[PDB]
């Protein structure tokens, strides 16, 4: 609820930080930047949803939630601004592989029960071309 | 100048549950609870009554007080939080409640407390498009608070109607402009299966109802280049007294400017009713040239915010219909045994 | 800066453990820890204690306070230490940190779990991973494993049965230790063929959820003549820690623990030793690729040649020439509680840098009389190393 | 002064059931249901898929046909039957979606199948009026047929999003004009409580379905002085093909005319989405000085009827985004096994 | 004095699913699901079945076996886990479907997969006490497993009745003696509102049906004087082939002793019809003289362990009703899309 | 072998619930009610009180007047319409509860009202046939009547428990005979998924409970012999007092016979529990030698007949527990709010 309300703009829109004194681009958006510190200027940047599969694993036995999905693509995709993020792959588990290149996608990540919250965030797709 | 109220009615049911009714069943201090949430008692609906006879009830008191013809009505939305249907319509049945049909549109509006307003400024847009004549906006509610839960005191009853025009010799209030807030907000929702809602408790206030509710008053207020002064009358949400005072104090409203808009403490909260109920009050005591700001609240987050003024049509209509505060006191006690059954409450 | 021994350890069986209540594992680990170190509860000074679950299966905080009260030590100074897999490790390094401060003489370094009490253990071990940016999202613990190893493969060519064959290395050497949660061996068909849990992990690369306890006693240099006699005194050179991302996705190499690198690096510094000279070794190996990587992080190896290591095998007991790797059964086959693994693993090294009654049936050769363990938190995010020497 | 579509976007979920796999199960003759029902197979929106990230697909897609800065748009409606909460508006989620917020009004439309068309109605007014620059119109929907019940083989999952600007430049189609044909009528419904809808039956189609749709398209043809040959394409409700293809042909519309309009064979009754859709497929293969006719309806009693000419820009704007043809033939079957363990119809 | 069966019954729907077919469309690897538990398939009853069809099935087979007449059942229990009224009683139904009515008790009987051996107790008591002549008791179950869940691969439905009687001429089999092991466990459960239940998952296992089968087991080898070498055939509860086995082998029983009672693979879990199918295989088979030692397990936490013995009129009753192997082989395979359509797990 | 109740107890709830304060909320006549079933308040269970607790209170209470070991138990059952789980026994609870575990056998049992009186059948077996020393029976049940309904009047919480024993010395009441009556009748039920049940109405009254309880008690009366004057005193089940005392009259049963017995008009229909608590009663006022006439109903269509004689040793036992009517009397009156509230009957 209020910790899924902090993280929107960034799970729903991938808004980052970019530092000009570095020039690099931080995803998720930081509050301190790991190398400059206190020298660090922040700026939000919008990334694109376009990436690139670094890693990933299939998920054979996840919590009983997952229940539909099983098994899914997990992945650490590689986006094309620099930040590596952790989020499911919608594709079959035979057409996953290293460097596959892939789009966010809005999507429906989690509930809260029957009755709470519906959490929505990044899911990757694999593009068409 | 273009667009502004010609007609406006309201109904409130006869049935009301006082505070320490409740309190005495839950074991609570029923003066902690008036203190703390500024309420003494709430609207309880009949149990032949719910939000599509209420809408019915105020859309043909704000035709009385419009004095116009149901068929030049080219669009009725009804905006509440308990339609009776999940997928056949309430503004279909008002329609032909009034004998608006059939060459209209129609729409059920959904957007927790704020649904109400959000029609209104539907039918403004198409009375100033032109492409109506006349449109009706209801904000209508038969609120359910969870037996144990503190949205017991408050939930309730009512419902406003407004009809808006262009025709200056019938307007009785003119829109000088509309400013909406919104973001995604997960304060307070209820879920497709679930009968009561789930909330997000002190989250709900700071965060939610007054960040929306002073940015859209100090957006309308920017946006017509004004200040508290300027304004004669202010209407907030209020989904109980404390929250609609420290709103009105907070921009710098005086008792005098915030009063008449405050029902809550002898009506409850009727979500989607509130503003409209409220609005509707100021209109029965407003005189010629009054500014009113109105400002709505939703979960889910967003605010609707008015800046109306008041014309010499004015009390030529009031009389026309039932007033807001006498629907208020023509009332019928119950106790909490008759409450629950009345409500469904009842496995 | 006291120099800082250990005059004990106590360790409780490791596994599904119905009948052993909680209170029973802590005093079970406890009172064995007392007689192995002959001391009287009356002269422990002070508890330091290390629980990653916190009572999230039992809904309890303030296990420290319970712990004391219970074991009927009351005054005395107990701590919770937290830092996931890495919670017992911490408590003895907070440990060995207030001897040296001379605070306190002799100190309780003990670990515990109880995950057997939740149908659903596999949320609680999650928590160890950023839970906005990775369990969010569907990784589960065995998954991020997979996604080092997956990454790890395509980088140095490691294939799944080079990385299965650390599996059975680590069931054979449990069938010598009678703690051990698994004591049968297996064959390479059978890792490789067991239920996938993430590919390419199966069921028999991963460690299995446990309850367990483990303590150990630790003493000033000077003050463990009087309760010990010399030759079963070990001595802990250095305690280090280190810190790296939370997230497996902010490395900057996954193949690699800079943590463990750092942690290490500045153990062997303060030894004045080098890797060559470690006789033993114990190291966090809940997903067995997570064997491997610290193999080569402790700089037994080079990056990359970790599956020739191991396909030879020349970690195992029966060689001779290289260093001797988990040969209790380690968090693969000995088991994996959480809180107690970081205790559990220097009080092996314990027992097999003094050649104890304990460790007979798994002894390794112990030339230079130095072991190092490695403890690790989450997927990385926090490593602590102590080591350890028969010679002060 | 001119109201008209700027930017329009569409998105269908990947996997498809066809009729065959569902009549197995049922014990029904397939080709007897595809020849009567006019369908082939449906759309099947995936676990992780609601109708709140159907509509932010369509809206995105809109905004890249638009492109236009979302900042600018002034209000969002999404109109379905299926908004994932009770109390909380996709329409906000959505607005966030496209960094729309905070400054817009929103609100969520129910009115059965025609909610989404009652938004575009909604936009063309504020437009119009000049209350903003920009307003999106949303119609979605993840539908859902009873098990044993022969809307299993049509209720379907889709979207389409409209944005409505004023200037002539950025108007890829032109309104000439809307009307609407509104009653009150029990041929279908869903009460708040229940998961699955109840319908009436044979009462659905001539007293209703014609009776509406019939209605609203002669009252905008007479609105706007036209006739069946004025018309260059059409597009109706199309609950299944059937019903669309006996209403174009009573109104004297040829196949040709009709024909991009209808989608129900292989995409099934998206509800909300399928007029929307439906059109978004229409301007698609539309060239410069079309014209179109759309006619929604509603189980409630609706009907919205659009007049719409397409202009200089549409050939621009189509390849910015996906055709909903190609969204259409994107495609993956499921069996009813998996069908139902997707949909959530196991207990 | 002397207590024992006269005639027992059996019931068997036809219809079958796979574990492949489940598996398929859950996305788990049918092989391991079926190494591990042992199972192939389970029973599927018809939309037209259920507990007290197949309960009435199961005692007409039974009063066939005991060639006598029913209105000589002086009560009827029926133990189940899935009673189709939760207040009218299904052995009340069963009783006027055998004609037994109206001079009779009855009751219906609840304690998980136990319900049904906790009958035949009763049955023993009331004829051994002498105050009825005959008395039938069923355990019988159309069980449910959640779709998601591992217990969707073993749920099943089946029945089987057993008449108990005091003539030495009529008895098939005579009870030697009978143990309990009862405590209060919270390793499975449901609660009246839930549809499906809620387990604690490996708490079910070690510390619960272990724990009392084992001691119900060796309470009664104590209280008989006797040893795992006396006994001929055994039966325990089968939630899993695996469990099954691990107990007989953990007391020291081969393959060729558990072999007849064990029919989870081929039928499922039938709950509390489970042990009184097993037993009755194994009576099918039995040969004059032969020991069996039969315990059962419900998930509140109870064991009924029983001692029995072959009577030499086996030969001349086992081919007057249908054999529990025969209804088991008669059978018609479906998928799993027709499998939740007849069970009614799809919302409708 | 000769077989007898060796100990009985029994538990009422404090709270109760005048008939004035039900008809009160649903506009009845309470002197119309009060008169027509013979009926003037019930018991009402704490919200922290279920059928288990009371089948305990009643167990524990029964150890102490048989003044046994209870690791001697070697079966306990519990007949109940009210199992707090559908799974999961309370017998088993009842066991540890009192320490009877783990050499034991026991089970849940469902037979309407008649349940209760089943397991003391089924003790009598057991201790009779030699295979236990003693027997625990209970019944025991936590009413539940729809709000609206007349069933709300009566439906109550309560339970008895007897211990079953084969020594003659410790033996306080003699079982000489046991008879039942059963058939399958469809007069009252209730279905898995259902919370509240449903009824017949007018045909569960004469041709349901009197067809059954009438014949149960001419069967042990043939069986026995014996005649009205034979018994001094009788217990029947009591819906309402209405029904009790038409059989007794029926049978020729005089007021002094049956007065004991009839507990309803002050503590309602406990179910389960109705005949045991009556018993009990009967018990708790017994002289020496009386001979007394027992017979249970069941709404599924059974019945339970026992003749049974008191011993020397009543006396001894009657004081060494709560007594029935002492119970009954230490009660605490609520409202029809706190009643809702405690029984979870609020949604
Ligand atoms: C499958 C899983 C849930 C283990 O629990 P489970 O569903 O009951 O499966 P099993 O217990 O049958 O696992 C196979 C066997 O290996 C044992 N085992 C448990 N965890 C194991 C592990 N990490 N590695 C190897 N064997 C393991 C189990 O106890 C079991 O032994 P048994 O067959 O003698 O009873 C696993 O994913 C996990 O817990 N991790
Ligand atoms: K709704
Ligand atoms: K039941
Ligand atoms: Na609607
Ligand atoms: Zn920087």
């Amino acid at each position: 609820v209020v910790r899924s309300w902090r993280h929107m703009k960034e799970r729903y829109n991938l808004i980052g930080t970019r530092c000009k004194t570095c020039g690099k681009v931080y995803f998720p958006s930081r509050t301190v930047c790991p190398d400059c510190r206190r020298k660090g200027e922040l700026e939000e940047f919008q990334l694109s949803g376009k990436g690139k599969i670094y890693t990933y694993s299939i998920v054979y036995a996840p919590p009983k939630e997952f229940n539909k999905l099983t098994p899914y693509v997990i992945a650490i995709v590689e986006l094309e601004e620099g930040p590596k993020v952790t989020a499911q792959v919608d594709c079959d588990i035979n057409k996953i592989s290293i460097g596959i290149p892939v789009e966010a996608a809005f999507r429906r990540i989690k509930e809260d029960g029957k009755d709470g919250i519906i959490s929505y965030g990044y899911k990757f797709v694999p593009i068409t071309e | 100048k273009d667009i502004g109220i010609v007609g406006y009615g309201s109904y409130i049911p006869k049935y009301r549950i006082k505070v320490e009714e409740i309190a005495k069943v839950w074991g609570k201090d029923p003066e902690a609870i008036k203190k703390g949430l500024v309420v003494n008692e709430k609207s309880v609906p009949s149990p032949d009554e719910d939000t599509a006879t209420i809408a019915v009830e105020a859309a043909r008191n704000a035709v009385k007080r419009a004095g116009i013809n149901a068929e030049k009505i080219g669009a009725v939305y009804v905006g509440s939080e308990s339609h009776p249907y999940a997928v056949k319509p309430t503004s279909a049945t008002v329609a032909e409640a009034i004998g608006a049909t059939p060459d209209l549109t129609a729409a059920d509006l959904e957007f927790a407390c704020k649904a109400g307003t959000a029609g209104i400024q539907m039918c403004m847009g198409l009375v100033g498009s032109g492409l109506i004549e006349y449109g009706m906006a209801i904000g209508a509610d038969t609120a359910q608070g969870a037996p144990g839960d503190a949205l017991e005191y408050t939930a309730s009853a009512g419902g406003a109607a407004y009809i808006i025009g262009n025709k200056k010799d019938e307007m009785i209030a003119v829109f000088n402009g509309t400013y909406s807030y919104t973001t995604d907000t997960p304060d307070f929702w209820r879920r497709e299966g679930q009968s009561y809602p789930k909330h997000g408790g002190r989250f709900t206030g700071e965060p939610a109802y007054f960040k929306h509710v002073l940015n859209a008053a100090k957006g309308i207020m920017e946006k017509m280049g004004t200040t508290v002064k300027d304004y004669d009358y202010c209407v907030f949400h209020q989904p109980n007294g404390k929250f609609y005072i420290k709103a009105a104090k907070s921009l710098g409203f005086t008792n005098e400017q915030y009063k008449y808009g405050l029902l809550t403490p002898y009506l409850g909260n009727t979500y989607s009713g509130a503003v409209p109920l409220g609005l509707s009050n100021i209109l029965d005591h407003a005189e010629e040239g009054a500014r009113i700001l109105a400002v709505s609240y939703g979960s889910g987050a967003g605010s609707d915010a008015f800046d109306i003024t008041v014309t010499e049509r004015i009390k030529e209509v009031v009389d026309k219909a039932p007033k807001t505060l006498d629907l208020l006191n023509r009332k019928k006690y119950i106790d909490y045994a008759v409450y629950v059954k009345y409500r469904g409450k009842i496995k | 800066m006291r120099d800082v021994a250990i005059i004990g350890y106590g360790q409780t069986k490791f596994g599904e453990l119905w009948e052993d209540s909680f209170r029973d594992l802590i005093v079970e680990a406890g009172v064995k820890a007392i007689k192995d170190a002959n001391v009287d509860g009356g002269d422990i000074d002070a508890m330091y204690i290390g629980n990653m679950s916190g009572g999230l299966f039992v809904g309890q905080e303030h296990i420290a306070s319970l712990i004391a009260d219970h074991a009927g030590l009351n005054p005395v100074p107990c701590t919770r230490v937290e830092a996931a897999c890495a919670s017992g490790s911490l408590a003895l390094r907070s440990a060995v940190l207030s001897v040296a401060s001379g605070h306190h003489d002799v100190v309780l370094a003990g670990g515990v779990e109880k995950m057997t009490d939740v149908e659903d253990a596999t949320a609680a071990i999650a928590s160890a991973s950023d839970q906005e940016w990775e369990a969010f999202f569907g990784a589960t613990f065995p998954s991020l494993y997979a996604m080092m190893a997956r990454r790890y493969m395509y980088q140095y060519g490691l294939t799944i049965e080079e990385l299965s064959m650390w599996s059975v290395i680590a069931h054979e050497n449990a069938t010598k230790n009678k703690y051990a949660q698994f004591g049968f061996k297996t064959t390479l068909e059978q890792v490789m063929n067991a239920s996938p849990v993430a590919d390419p992990l199966t069921l028999m690369h991963c460690s299995p959820v446990s309850d367990g306890a483990s303590a150990l006693i630790v003493c000033d240099a000077d003050k463990a003549e009087e309760f010990a006699p010399k030759d079963e005194i070990i001595y802990i050179k250095a305690s280090t820690q280190a810190s790296d991302t939370i997230a497996l996705h902010d490395r900057e190499d996954m193949t690699t623990l800079n943590a463990a690198k750092v942690a290490s690096e500045k153990a062997y510094k303060l030894a004045k030793i080098a890797p060559e000279k470690i006789d033993v070794a114990e190291v966090h190996d809940c997903f067995a690729i997570n064997g491997l990587i610290l193999v080569e992080d402790l700089g037994f190896c080079k990056k990359g040649d970790a599956g020739k290591v191991i396909d030879e095998g020349k970690i195992r007991i029966d060689y001779d020439d290289f260093v001797t790797v988990n040969p209790s059964g380690g968090l693969k086959a000995a088991g994996h509680a959480l809180g107690a693994t970081g205790i559990r693993q220097v009080g092996e090294l314990y027992w097999q840098l003094k050649q104890d009654k304990e460790c007979k049936d798994r002894q390794a050769t112990i030339k230079n009389g130095y072991g190092i363990a490695a403890n690790v938190g989450g997927t990385g995010g926090t490593v602590c190393v102590h080591l350890l020497s028969d010679k002060r």
